RNA sequence: CUCAC
DNA sequence: TATAATGGGGGATGCA
DNA sequence: TGCATCCGTGAGTG
């Protein structure tokens, strides 16, 4: 979001969470269900 | 956007201590009854009332401009915390 | 004015009655007109002959009737009652020893009948019984997915009147059977019915793989006693095999006509499909001291003919609508008067047997309390019964000619797949493919066709135009799916010469699937484009050039248009907004030909031809369910000469007997400053000035005085320690007066209670003691106005107990009710939507003179983005615009048809005909062409929409023919750099205004366990900051925010008091505890015997309930 | 049978009055109201009776019905906006305790039930003084006197309704 | 910037395209009644042929537009990246092409006509099979969609 | 300060030592005075006061008296927010199975 | 071991994350069975619990950073020479 | 698994 | 049936209904058990809710918070500037004076402009698929009931205007407003968290202009 | 059932 | 308080 | 092969 190093204590796993979420969730309103098989 | 935030980031090794910074200072002038600044009075923050300019009481602000300075020492195991309360509280009363 | 339509087809029916499909039903249903000897055996009738006579003393039933409702339909819904007539049935009791007959006419309770509308009245509030589409009873087969070459036979009876029964073939060459969970070989079963080892031969005798495999010689070595009791032994493990229970049990479930009912429908249905005829909706029966078949050995013998290769044998398509059936309000409210009756003759049962065996009578043996209550909980608590959609009068309509495919005895949520939401080939002018609720509930709910109607089997029938060698009959044939999947039948828009098909090649259907075909092997044609499509879709006009996924917006949208004080008919017509008027029953109109005696706006007065002087009551701003005030206005002059069929009053939304949902507007079709931006909306001024898109509403706002235990609370104009100021708008009672402006924080209704042991602790005490006035015992518990709402009082309506005509319900001494309408102009917030689907909020509203005006000073109204047109590909609205914009110049309306409507070329005409209105009156004016004109122009010879070395009038005339004119800019004056596209538009307001939507929240009323906020605007609730919304606040890093969130705006009761107290003070909020609901959980835990332990780091225990749960 | 639980007795009069209006209704032709049944209930009754048993009869509703407990606000606990007030009613009164004096500002107490909850006459009072039930008054109408005119001088506790 | 109906400018390349895709599925309707192909060759063959003039015509639309309208509404905003996409311009102007059967698979019989030409019934009633398809499947995606999101968060959130 | 919490199984004794008092009557409150029964299902002799420092039958009615229970009603006078805290218990005669661990 | 994100997250050493996603009955035995204690280390936990999250402002590495000015910095490292 | 049928 | 009421056999259910009483488990348990419902997400105050609207007259963080809301959602502070000046006597007859309408005098407004001035408050739109679902802008005080969204910011929020909503949240400490100001301000979050590219771009309208 | 996605 | 009455009325996945 | 358990968010109305 600011293309630099990373600031310490960044909550990653719930930003990574929501970033592969949010395509899926969005781009439904072969494709989901082989991201959900995987 | 915020003034100088690019600066600010650049203050900091992350965000989020510099946030923690902001919001302590901004406690810190609004307690004291923001005496203990290190602002003067031309570099001081004004709101437009319908009186005219007077002193900003957003203490977040201040502490932004403050921190702008360069006048503000952070880091961490700098001072015990009851002293810097006993000896800030002394020299700024409430 | 003049009105010119469009189309060459010549539609010979009408619309049938819109509402037929609930009116035909319910008085089917009831037959209250008929006189009892002649009524058939459907609806009450059927119902009653199925629940009697009663077996143990044996109760007979005689005959029935229907009274006149105690209370007329506007009364119902003033004191909230249920509009319903009572009825009564005569019984009479014969001992079947002795001979004794007494004969009494019962009283069962009342039966809410429907209104001409084909409405309910159900405690107060108008209800509407959707018509519910199911799989229709008979016998299916559907081909196993488990093994591919072998097919599953199904028998579907009507629901909760029998089991569905299962034919499996196992791998084992013999074919099984499934009931009620269960399996076991079907051989066995056809012991029973009398079948030796010949008969299966004889009968069927084929294929050894499949006669001669279900033969085993393990089950025919036995008598159909035997093989009855081995099956009974093997239905239910624990009942002892006795032959009178067997027989029963087996009978109770497929034989008897009482728990067991194949629909009528279903019974033609099996006959048709299995080519034989059947005896009564049963599967099987007793006859002559055993048990004959009816339907198992067809059923299998169609069933082994399939696994072959035999003709007429085929899978059924369960998304066939002529396998799928509609059960209308009618059966719907037969199913529930079953029942009723059926736990009614239970408590008949359990009294015939105790008490006194002929010491009895019909009166005090039948209590009516089981019907009574299954009526009213299919008229108060059913699925199918729902809150009435009377917005505008078309919005009544779609909801009763709509079709649920939910509810009980249907599909639930996670029952509801792909295929049954699908539009099926057979949907074809019988369901509309384009009316479907957008969201989950997308193909389950849909609407009937214009043309489309149900016959008595439930099943939909769309009208056939007969072509017989060549010649088009005027005989319309009404057809099913099944019907139609026979014949060959051409599209209505086929090329026609008198009655004559004259295209060489014909577009047809057969069996849906289209084909080109000659004029010779053409059976049927269609009878209108109109027939394939819902109402509100008919309405849509241009609907030929809209893409459906917003033209299904268009229909959805149209429901939710407000009837506005100045409604006006659509420009641009198709021609239904007349009829929909009709069959809504909001206008007036006349009876017989004759003369109007008087008009006023409370009543029209007409001398009639007959002589006799019939006066109409106006409804005069009646608030309806939705709170869109319906009022009727007169259209007539004193003394006017008047036809039979001509209006005499016009309903809300409704204009010279034509549908006026929404305003005919000049826009223009351009960005504006970003005011535009995405779907947005910029209105002029002159829109609020000359009131339109103006609306009424009214909202009720009630309140109930009752006996408590600390005392009576009493509607007083005395409230304690209060101003005149504050109860200056009440009467001398203490309620509002009628006709006064009333704001948040007024007292609409005073009110004073008692306070319990809250009798002021001495704190209060000693401040009561100190200011010198003494503390009441009284406490204000007046009804105010709710932040956000207000208007003018029109109406009060003040009930009490002890006065002539009302008993209130016990404990409550008296209830009023304030009426407040208010009068709402269009603003910053209200959603506008068009016929196309195009809508959105009012971002700006400018005044007249930053209006892009055209050149002889006439202003736009509204300013629509292009930007919304390219992706959403609904390219009608545009056509509308153009011959809009022609219509506003020729000062003409239009009709064109649905997919036989106004074409370009003559869109062209008609606006070569206007640009010779709007440019030359300026010429003979003393005025020739502007100078910016001439840019514009020029800058549009560079876009290649006019022709290079034309005059300007010429030119200008081109722009003109494309809807293009030139726009100056009311800001600057200078030109917009280029021509733009601007027209009438059809324009709606609807339902969804921002004074109801605006809500906020300091602080309010917590729930009792959670100590956390409400939820809704009504409650003053606060938003649920979900889970989804803490993933934000984590994911930016927000830690304290986030713990406010969790805390201190929550439940934190100490730190929300804190909070509050210190941002009150102008401190810096505290450091939140720990969340009560947190404690709830632990209290939680330890009531299901777990120890939960909130320890420190040296793992002892932390109370976090601060020794308050500790001994 | 019953959450809340009925006497025996009751329940029968409850159920005598189903039974009777039950009656009523299939030979009327219609639902009876309060007076017909009281009257066809016998001596002693009147509509006003047959009101209250049945509103005593009356079976509570459960929370969890499709939830009805989530539109229900808790009366009980004091809400930020009330424990302010209460707690700056509190605040400007002990003002009070000042400008009069010790034994002032408690005959008050005694009186106004601010130590006991209950309020002690000036009978009770006396023997914690001495005084006898005519000191005690004036001892307190000059604490309300005086406080009346720490009154409109201060005028906070107006608005304190 | 403004749209109108003759803004939906229709390619002269059309017509012929129409024909000569007219001509070629008379070809294999020749090669079907002699028996010369199967009925499986035949609707395989059809269906790529159309979605070939497709594709043809959406080319001609775009072209035409370029060279002959480089300032017109549909091209400027489906160019710039305002609003629009070549496949639904194409529906506006050349034709609105191959639909859906309920089940899955693909009618035979294209629609030819477009937004500004306008439809005929059974155009509208074959493409509206294809709308409830799509709508069905948005609705009950969704569901499964926020599920996964849930249990990634869950997953990840230490 | 909280940094740790554990979850454990709940011994009868330990069940004994949360509760106040055995529940003994299925009765919830009075049916006319609206008030509590006795070793009911609400009484305040084993949840705790309904009224903040305040008995049942109004003997002890302040904040003078805390934890003092009442002698005549048996009520103790402590903060009412207490009936959303202190546990009660039920003694069975012939023990039950936890379902959760059964099934 | 390969698992999936539901077995992973259900497999958790937080007893309290475990609960609050799915199968809170097989999770709730399980872990007072164990007599499992939950250090509160992750985020849902703390959410759950009403507290700091460890994340952002939360977080260990700036939660305690100390803001002073040179005035004050100065005016109290004078006393704090001799005694 | 049924206490009726069970205790009958 | 106390502790997991349907588990085993069938669930006991109240004379007259088909449903099966709330055990302890089913409290606990599922999307409305008491973790979902009330642990990981709950109701709050100081928030309100409306309808968006287009205000491109705003800066990349700003807002248009209606007088009406913005009335509620900063009362206690207002409470307090209307004591430090003299519009009121003390707290409780601010607050008493803001209860009916006609009751609200002109300097009020003015006050509540002197309170909110460099304080930020925060727009949340639903469903909230990523960290932009929720973003802070400084409040600037309109007339009618809409919300003024900038345009910019309609594509993290995926906000059109064919009648969306939005709802308001009120950072309260001078810790939450910093996080607010510095962490979740709509200029300082340009870029996506997600693939690193800009989400604040030109689109639609100003893609067409330029 | 309706709005937004 | 004592005629006699005696047996009911979808959809997929993980795990045993 | 049977049982148990999951199946997106916020908001409005009666
Ligand atoms: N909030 C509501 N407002 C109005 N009618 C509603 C509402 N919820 C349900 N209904 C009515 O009930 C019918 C369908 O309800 P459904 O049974 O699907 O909801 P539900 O199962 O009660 O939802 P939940 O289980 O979340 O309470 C709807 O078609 C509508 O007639
Ligand atoms: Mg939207
Ligand atoms: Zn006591």
């Amino acid at each position: 979001s600011m293309a630099r190093p990373v600031s310490i204590g960044e909550a990653v796993g719930i930003v990574a969470a929501q970033s592969i979420g949010e395509p899926g969730t969005q781009l439904t309103m072969q494709g989901l269900p082989r991201v959900i098989e995987l | 956007a915020e003034p100088g935030i690019d600066k600010l980031f650049g203050m900091v090794d992350s965000k989020y201590r510099l946030t923690v910074v902001v919001a302590k200072r901004a406690q810190q002038l609004l307690r004291h009854g923001f005496k203990n600044t290190v602002l003067e009075p031309e570099e001081r923050p004004k709101m437009q009332t319908l009186e005219g300019l007077f002193d900003d009481p957003n203490a977040v602000t201040w502490a932004m401009k403050e921190l702008l300075t360069g006048r503000l020492v952070f880091g961490e195991n700098l001072v015990p915390e009851d002293r810097l309360q006993k000896e800030m509280e002394r020299l700024y009363p409430v | 004015m003049e009105i010119k339509r469009f189309g060459r087809i010549r539609e010979v029916i009408p619309l049938p009655p819109l509402t037929e499909i609930q009116v035909e039903s319910y008085r089917r249903a009831l037959q209250a007109d008929v006189p009892p000897e002649k009524r058939e055996n459907v609806g009450i009738q059927a119902a009653f002959r199925e629940t009697f006579p009663i077996e143990e003393l044996v109760l007979d039933f005689l005959e029935y009737r229907l009274g006149e409702p105690p209370f007329p339909q506007d009364e119902c819904r003033e004191k909230d009652l249920t509009y319903q007539a009572p009825l009564y049935a005569r019984l009479q009791l014969i001992h079947k020893d002795t001979g004794l007959i007494k004969e009494d006419e019962v009283f069962l309770g009342h039966i809410p009948l429907m209104t001409e509308d084909g409405s309910f009245i159900i405690n107060g509030a108008d209800r509407v019984i959707v018509s519910q589409i199911h799989r229709s009873p008979g016998v299916y087969f559907t081909p196993d997915p488990a093994r591919p070459g072998r097919y599953i036979a199904s028998i579907i009876p009507l629901p909760k009147r029998g089991p569905w029964i299962d034919l499996e073939v196992e791998p084992n060459g013999v074919v099984s059977m499934k009931v009620n969970k269960r399996k076991f070989p079907l051989v066995l079963l056809l012991r029973v019915l009398g079948y030796d080892q010949e008969t299966l031969a004889r009968e069927l005798g084929a294929y050894g793989e499949l006669v001669q495999g279900l033969m085993d010689e393990s089950v025919f070595a036995m008598r159909p006693e035997e093989a009855l009791i081995r099956l009974f032994t093997l239905l239910r493990p624990g009942d002892p095999p006795k032959r009178d229970k067997a027989v029963a049990y087996v009978y109770g479930l497929i034989a008897d006509p009482r728990r067991y009912d194949l629909g009528e429908a279903g019974r033609y249905k099996a006959e048709e499909k299995l080519g034989i005829r059947l005896s009564g909706r049963t599967l099987a029966r007793f006859e002559d001291g055993e048990f004959k078949d009816e339907v198992f050995l067809p059923t299998l013998r169609y069933l082994f003919a399939l696994t072959a290769g035999v003709p007429g044998h085929e899978v059924d398509d369960i998304d066939h609508l002529g396998n799928r059936r509609i059960r209308t309000v009618g059966e719907l409210m037969t199913d529930q008067f079953r029942v009723g009756l059926a736990r009614l003759a239970r408590g008949v049962r359990e009294r015939m047997l105790m008490g006194s065996e002929d010491s009895l009578t019909p009166a005090k043996l039948v209590n009516s309390r089981p019907l009574e209550a299954a009526i009213r909980e299919f008229f108060s608590r059913s699925q199918l019964s729902q809150f009435k959609d009377e917005t505008n009068p078309l919005s009544s309509l779609r909801h009763k000619r709509r079709i649920s495919a939910l509810g009980p005895g249907g599909l639930t949520r996670e029952r509801a797949g792909f295929d049954v939401r699908d539009v099926h080939r057979t949907h074809y002018g019988r369901i509309c493919p384009v009316e479907t609720p957008e969201g989950a509930n997308i193909g389950l709910i849909t609407s009937l066709a214009a043309y489309a109607r149900v016959d008595e089997l439930g099943f939909i029938r769309t009208p056939y135009r007969r072509v017989v060698g060549g010649v088009v009959t005027d005989e319309v044939v009404y057809m099913t799916a099944t019907e139609e999947d026979r014949y060959t039948i051409a599209q209505a828009n086929t090329p026609l010469e008198g009655n004559r098909i004259a295209a060489e090649r014909v577009v047809a259907r057969r069996k849906g699937e289209p084909v080109i075909v000659s004029p010779e092997e053409v059976e049927f044609m269609d009878v209108s484009p109109k027939q394939v499509f819902s109402v509100n879709t008919n309405l849509i006009p241009f609907l030929e050039h809209d893409d459906a996924n917003r033209a299904l917006m268009g229909s959805n949208m149209q429901t939710q248009a407000v009837p506005l004080i100045r409604a006006q008919a659509p420009v641009v017509m198709t021609g239904l907004e007349e009829r929909v008027v009709r069959d809504s029953l909001a206008a007036l109109y006349a009876e017989e030909d004759g003369e109007v005696a008087k008009v006023d706006g409370n009543r029209i007065v007409v001398r009639y031809e007959d002589g006799r002087l019939v006066e109409y009551p106006l409804r005069r701003f009646y608030r309806s369910n939705q709170g869109t005030a319906l009022d009727q206005r007169p259209r007539v002059v004193v003394g006017q000469r008047v036809r039979k069929g001509d209006l005499l009053a016009d309903g809300p939304a409704s204009e010279n007997g034509f549908l006026a949902l929404g305003q005919n507007v000049l826009v223009a079709i351009m960005p504006f400053d970003g005011y535009n931006f995405e779907d947005a909306i910029v209105i002029s001024e002159e829109l609020l000035k000359r009131d339109f898109y103006t609306s009424i509403h009214i909202e009720r706002y009630e309140i109930e005085a009752r006996d408590t235990k600390l005392g009576p609370e009493r509607i007083t104009r005395d409230i304690p320690h209060l101003s005149e100021a504050a109860l200056r708008d009440l009467d001398e009672e203490g309620v509002v007066r009628i006709g006064a402006e009333v704001k948040p924080g007024d007292i609409l209704v005073g009110r004073t209670s008692f306070k319990g042991e809250s009798e002021p602790t001495p704190e209060e005490r000693l401040l009561r003691s100190i200011f010198g006035e003494k503390a009441r015992d009284v406490k204000d518990t007046s009804l105010r106005v709710p932040p956000g709402e207000g208007g003018i009082v029109v109406r009060t309506v003040r009930l009490r107990r002890g006065d002539p005509g009302v008993e209130l319900k016990p404990g409550v001494r008296e209830v009023v009710r304030v009426y407040v309408a208010q009068k709402r102009k269009l603003q910053v917030g209200d959603k506008l939507a068009n016929r196309h689907g195009n809508k959105g909020v009012v971002a700006k509203i400018l005044p007249v003179e930053d209006m892009p005006h055209l050149p002889d000073g006439t202003p736009v109204d509204v300013i629509l983005n292009p930007l919304g047109v390219p992706s959403r590909m609904n390219l009608g609205q545009i056509l509308e615009t153009h011959l809009g914009l022609a219509g506003y110049f020729l000062g003409q309306r239009y009709i064109s048809p649905i997919f036989d409507g106004a074409k370009e070329p003559e869109i062209k005409e008609l606006l070569a005909q206007a640009f010779e209105v709007y440019f030359g009156k300026r010429k003979g004016e003393g005025f020739g062409v502007d100078k910016r004109e001439v840019e514009v122009l020029r800058r549009a010879e560079k876009l290649g929409l006019v022709t290079p070395g034309k005059t300007p009038e010429e030119q200008l005339k081109e722009l003109f023919l494309q809807g293009k004119v030139v726009l100056y800019d009311g800001r600057t004056g200078e030109p917009i750099e280029g021509p733009i596209v601007v027209g009438q538009m059809f324009i709606m307001k609807l339902y969804h205004m921002v004074e109801d939507k605006m809500h906020a929240r300091s602080t309010g009323p917590y729930s009792l366990i959670t100590q956390q906020p409400l939820g809704g605007k009504a409650q003053f609730g606060g938003q649920r900051f979900g889970e989804m919304e803490v993933w934000a606040l984590e994911a930016y890093g927000a830690a304290h925010t986030l713990q406010e969130m969790l805390t201190l705006k929550s439940d934190d009761i100490e730190g929300r008091n804190a909070a509050y107290e210190a941002i009150i003070k102008g401190e810096d909020v505290p450091e939140p505890s720990v969340p009560e609901s947190f404690r709830v959980l632990v209290k939680e835990l330890q009531a299901l015997a777990l120890d939960v332990q909130t320890l420190d780091e040296k793992d002892n225990p932390v109370d976090i309930f601060e020794g308050l749960a500790s001994k | 049978a019953r959450t809340i639980r009925i006497p025996v007795h009751m329940v029968e009069t409850i159920n005598k009055l189903s039974r009777t209006a039950r009656q009523l209704q299939q030979e009327l032709g219609r639902e009876p109201t309060y007076e017909e049944i009281a009257e066809a209930m016998g001596p002693g009754w009147d509509a006003k009776r047959v009101e209250e048993t049945l509103k005593i009869a009356q079976e509570p509703v459960s929370l969890e019905t499709p939830f009805y407990g989530d539109f229900i606000p808790d009366e009980h606990l004091p809400s930020p906006v009330d424990a302010a007030t209460q707690s700056l009613l509190s605040e400007e009164l002990e003002k009070a305790l000042s400008k009069l004096s010790e034994r002032e500002a408690m005959v008050l107490k005694l009186r106004k039930g601010l130590i006991d909850g209950r309020e002690h006459t000036l009978e009770e009072v006396g023997a914690f003084f001495g005084v006898t039930r005519e000191r005690i008054r004036q001892i307190e109408n000059k604490a309300l006197r005086k406080l009346k005119y720490h009154e409109s001088r201060t005028r906070k506790l107006r608005d304190f309704l | 910037i403004t749209i109108g109906i003759d803004d939906a400018v229709i390619p002269e390349e059309k017509k012929q395209y129409l024909e000569e895709a007219d001509r070629k599925l008379l070809q294999i309707e020749q090669a079907y009644e002699m028996g010369f192909l199967t009925d499986r060759e035949r609707y395989d063959q059809i269906l790529q042929l159309w979605t070939e003039t497709t594709e043809k015509v959406t080319q001609a639309v775009f072209k035409n537009f370029e060279e002959n309208y480089p300032f017109n509404p549909l091209y400027v905003m489906a160019q710039s990246g305002a609003r629009g996409n070549p496949q639904q311009i194409r529906q506006l102007c050349g034709l609105r092409g191959l639909m859906q059967k309920p089940s899955g698979e693909t009618f035979e019989v294209p629609v030819r006509s477009s937004f500004r030409e306008g439809l005929t019934v059974l155009e509208y009633f074959i493409s509206s099979h294809g709308a409830r398809k799509g709508g069905a499947d948005t609705a009950l995606r969704t569901a499964d969609s926020g599920y996964l999101t849930r249990k990634l968060v869950d997953v990840t959130h230490e | 300060e909280v940094r740790k919490v554990r979850i454990a199984l709940a011994s009868p004794e330990k069940i004994r030592s949360w509760s106040y008092g055995e529940v003994e009557k299925p009765e919830t409150i009075n049916y006319r005075t609206l008030k509590p029964e006795r070793d009911g299902l609400f009484d305040e002799r084993i949840f705790g006061p309904i009224k903040d420092y305040e008995c049942a039958c109004g003997k002890y009615k302040r904040q003078r008296f805390e934890g003092k229970v009442c002698e005549r009603c048996g009520v103790e006078v402590t903060k009412s927010i207490v009936r959303r805290y202190r546990m009660g218990h039920i003694e069975l005669a012939t023990p039950a199975a936890h379902i959760w661990f059964v099934k | 071991l390969l698992m999936g994100v539901t077995k992973s997250a259900l497999s958790t050493k937080s007893w309290l994350s475990a609960a609050s996603f799915q199968n809170t009955t097989h999770v709730l035995t399980e872990a007072a069975i164990a007599g499992k204690k939950d250090e509160l280390i992750g985020l849902k936990e703390n959410v759950i619990l009403g507290r700091l999250i460890p994340a952002g402002t939360g977080s260990d590495f700036v939660r305690f950073t100390q803001v002073v000015d040179q005035k004050t910095l100065k005016a109290i490292e004078e006393a704090r020479k001799e005694a | 698994s049924d206490p009726v049928r069970q205790y009958l | 049936a106390l502790l997991d009421n349907g588990r085993r056999g069938a669930p006991v259910t109240n004379p007259g209904s088909d449903r099966p009483l709330r055990s302890l488990t089913d409290i606990l348990s599922g999307k409305q058990g008491r973790f979902r419902q009330n642990l990981l997400g709950k109701r709050v105050d100081y928030s309100g809710r409306s309808v968006i609207v287009v205000g491109p007259q705003l800066k990349l963080h700003q807002c248009g918070l209606p007088k009406r809301m913005a009335l509620e959602l900063f009362k206690p502070f207002l409470l307090k500037k209307m004591e430090e000046k003299g519009i009121a006597p003390n707290v409780k007859a601010a607050r008493r004076m803001l209860e009916r309408q006609r009751d609200i005098k002109d300097e009020v407004w003015d006050a509540l402009e002197e309170v909110i001035h460099g304080k930020v408050v925060l727009l949340n739109r639903a469903p909230t698929l990523h960290r932009l679902g929720i973003q802070a802008f400084q409040p600037v005080l309109v007339e009618g009931q809409s919300i003024q969204l900038h345009p910019l910011v309609c594509e993290a929020f995926n906000a059109d205007f064919d009648g969306d909503q939005m709802a308001v949240h009120v950072p309260l400490s001078s810790f939450a407003q910093a996080e607010a100001r510095i962490q979740m301000l709509s200029a300082h979050n340009l870029l996506s968290p997600a693939s690193g590219e800009p989400l604040a771009k030109p689109s639609r309208d100003i893609i067409l202009g330029l």
